[PDB]
């Protein structure tokens, strides 16, 4: 009996409403009405799905000149990012920022291993000298779990290669005091530095040998291939690499004190790609001077300044020449800002100048990542949620599984919202197509 | 659309939706009812159920 | 097309207000009265001096 | 002294050289504030 | 004196259960099956 509208007019009828359902980003982030928000205070509303999640592209600008295939950045914490974390973050499409709670020499070495790392090779081989006993070798086999040790004249990883000693050589040996030199293979098949993974593998098939030490023109060991390792066949088609040298990208943090000017020189000399100026209140004369000295002194270095939480801070450090900004303060404290409000107001100002911003702090799951980007962040930094992983200095497993899980999770969230890439996500938020809803305390518990 | 053409005596409830635009889309497609709710069963995408 | 970084400071004048709330806007009984210290934060400004120079008279 | 030094640093972060200056800048609108939602406090 | 007569994947499973030095009933050991693709 009662009269309803014809279903065929349903789409036409959406035009009778003054606004799309939900709030635009500007309406959500109103300081007067709704105050400082964090990620947990709101949601992104779903849109229309007309594509699979596998098609979503997550390219993200880290700096004006550096672009990553994933918006993930590991934090410069001594519990999070050292050389091992930076290598795998780069391999999986992001980047690591090595901490500076160490000597300048130690930091430069860690940067060096990242820049020199070659996938598929044992880049830091365990070695033994010739004057050691079989008993010494066997002890190493139990502690490390592998026995394939090349022997160098000085017993150091970079010494001149004399031979190779493996488990097969020492399994049945009597008289444990005998030296490695007596038992070892003197004539070692090797490969020249610069051989590629395919070329090295074929040599192992031809020679049916377990290991292939790699030596330089002076005969010093550089790396080694394990036949077992290639059999896993791990590939990294999203690896983050420098444009010029095609080496893995590497980042590093420093302070603004005078001693850190020499610290950074050592990092640049190790091949550092991007430096993060590490400070809780970055809008200072000390950091501004530091930015200007870097841009004139190291012409090929990208600089991320911070931390900032306000538009005024952002404008100051952009004027000084920053290549990116790091957003966050305290996400009890007197000075700071709720992270969501911070990201929105900085990035709304900074994105007009093309300065990408890292959202640093308060990220614990895929939901925080999506919301951080939704409010204007180009990349997101991760600390606690990466601590405890295998590649960190709890028991969360390897980031080789975790980062793809987060990568896949961010693809699905983009699909639900209805955007095919982070570039499109940014445009749709800023045009008002993507909609948001503020959450009451009860809703969060729901 | 395939259901409404293939099974003439079958009623279809589509979902889940939480927004007007979602609802308008699935009604235009021919839904006989809608199922409302997203994230009430932390997550990035959803809406408080009452709203 | 992005804005020139050299204009960043000049561009702050295009906004009607500074980022954040003034104290008068924060302490509005009608909008959100009844605040304690834990209900707000002070936003940071610009550092151009060491902390040892601050006078607490 | 710990509290004395702590108040100096917080004044530095805000950008004021003295408590007299702190008062003047607040009352002129130069010092800015942000209201915290309950979720922000737990953060 | 365990032994196994005439595939390579079945020999990798028998090593886990037990030792891969099993004569064909004439010998196959771990070294032979370590890096076999098929
Ligand atoms: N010299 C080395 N330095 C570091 N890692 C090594 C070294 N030799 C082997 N490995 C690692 O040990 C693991 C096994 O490789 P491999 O199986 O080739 O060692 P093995 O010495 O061959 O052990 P087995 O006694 O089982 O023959 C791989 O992950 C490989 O990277
Ligand atoms: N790259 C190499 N060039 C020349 N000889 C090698 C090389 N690598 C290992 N050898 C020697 O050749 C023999 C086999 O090397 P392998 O490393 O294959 O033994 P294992 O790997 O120790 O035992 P398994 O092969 O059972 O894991 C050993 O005597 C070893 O010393
Ligand atoms: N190059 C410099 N020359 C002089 N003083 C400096 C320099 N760099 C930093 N400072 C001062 O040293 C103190 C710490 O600077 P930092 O960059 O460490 O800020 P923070 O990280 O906020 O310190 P905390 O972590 O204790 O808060 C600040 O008071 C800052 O003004
Ligand atoms: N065919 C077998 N039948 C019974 N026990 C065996 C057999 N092969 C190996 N073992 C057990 O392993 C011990 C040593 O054998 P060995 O270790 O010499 O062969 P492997 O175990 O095959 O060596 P790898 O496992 O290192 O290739 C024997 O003393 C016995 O306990
Ligand atoms: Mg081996």
């Amino acid at each position: 009996h009662m009269t309803y509208r014809d279903a065929a007019t349903a789409l036409e009828h959406l035009a009778t409403y003054a606004e799309k359902d939900g709030l635009s980003v500007e309406q959500l982030m109103d300081s007067k009405t709704r105050g400082g928000l964090t990620y947990n205070d709101f949601l992104v509303l779903p849109g229309k799905i007309d594509f699979p999640s596998s098609e979503v592209v997550l390219s993200s600008r880290l700096t004006k000149k550096i672009t990553l295939n994933a918006p993930f950045v590991s934090s410069p914490m001594d519990t999070v990012t050292e050389a091992d974390m930076a290598i795998h973050m780069a391999l999986l499409g992001g980047i690591g920022i090595i901490h500076h709670n160490c000597t300048a020499e130690e930091q430069a070495e860690m940067v060096r291993r990242v820049k020199k790392y070659e996938n598929g090779f044992i880049n830091a081989p365990v070695v033994v000298g010739p004057d050691a006993t079989v008993a010494d070798v066997r002890r190493m086999k139990n502690e490390f779990g592998f026995a394939g040790f090349p022997v160098t004249d000085d017993g150091k990883p970079t010494g001149k290669l004399q031979g190779i000693i493996t488990s097969r050589d020492i399994q049945f040996v009597e008289d444990e005091t005998l030296l490695v030199s007596e038992i070892m293979t003197k004539d070692v098949i090797t490969g020249k530095q610069g051989i590629n993974l395919e070329e090295a593998n074929q040599i192992l098939k031809n020679t049916k040998k377990g290991k292939l030490p790699i030596v330089d023109e002076a005969g010093c060991l550089v790396s080694m291939l394990s036949r077992t390792d290639l059999m896993k066949n791990q590939s990294y088609p999203l690896a983050s690499k420098s444009a010029d040298t095609k080496q893995l990208l590497c980042g590093a943090a420093i302070g603004t004190i005078d001693a850190d000017r020499q610290r950074l020189a050592m990092l640049v000399e190790a091949g550092l790609d991007v430096v993060v100026l590490d400070s809780s209140q970055g809008n200072s004369v000390f950091q501004i001077n530091m930015i200007k000295w870097i841009k004139e002194t190291f012409p090929d270095l990208q600089v991320i300044a911070g931390n900032v939480v306000t538009r005024e801070q952002a404008a100051s450090l952009i004027h000084a020449g920053a290549d990116g900004l790091r957003i966050g303060m305290g996400s009890v404290m007197a000075c700071g800002r709720p992270q969501g409000t911070a990201v929105y107001n900085v990035t709304q100002f900074a994105n007009q100048f093309g300065v990408p911003c890292i959202a640093d702090g308060g990220v614990q799951n895929i939901g925080h990542i999506t919301k951080a980007i939704a409010l204007g962040a180009s990349t997101v930094m991760m600390g606690g949620m990466l601590a405890g992983t295998t590649e960190s200095p709890i028991d969360k497993g390897s980031i080789k599984k975790y980062i793809p899980y987060l990568y896949n999770g961010l693809q699905h969230s983009c699909q639900d919202i209805g955007v095919r890439s982070l570039v499109e996500f940014r445009e749709k938020v800023d045009s008002g197509s993507v909609r948001f809803e503020f959450r009451t305390p009860s809703a969060q518990l729901e | 659309k395939w259901i409404k053409e293939t099974f003439p005596d079958l009623q279809v409830i589509a979902g889940n939706v939480v927004t007007r635009e979602q609802a308008a889309s699935l009604i235009h497609a021919g839904a006989d009812g809608l199922r409302i709710g997203m994230g009430s069963g932390v997550m990035a995408c959803g809406r408080p159920q009452g709203t």
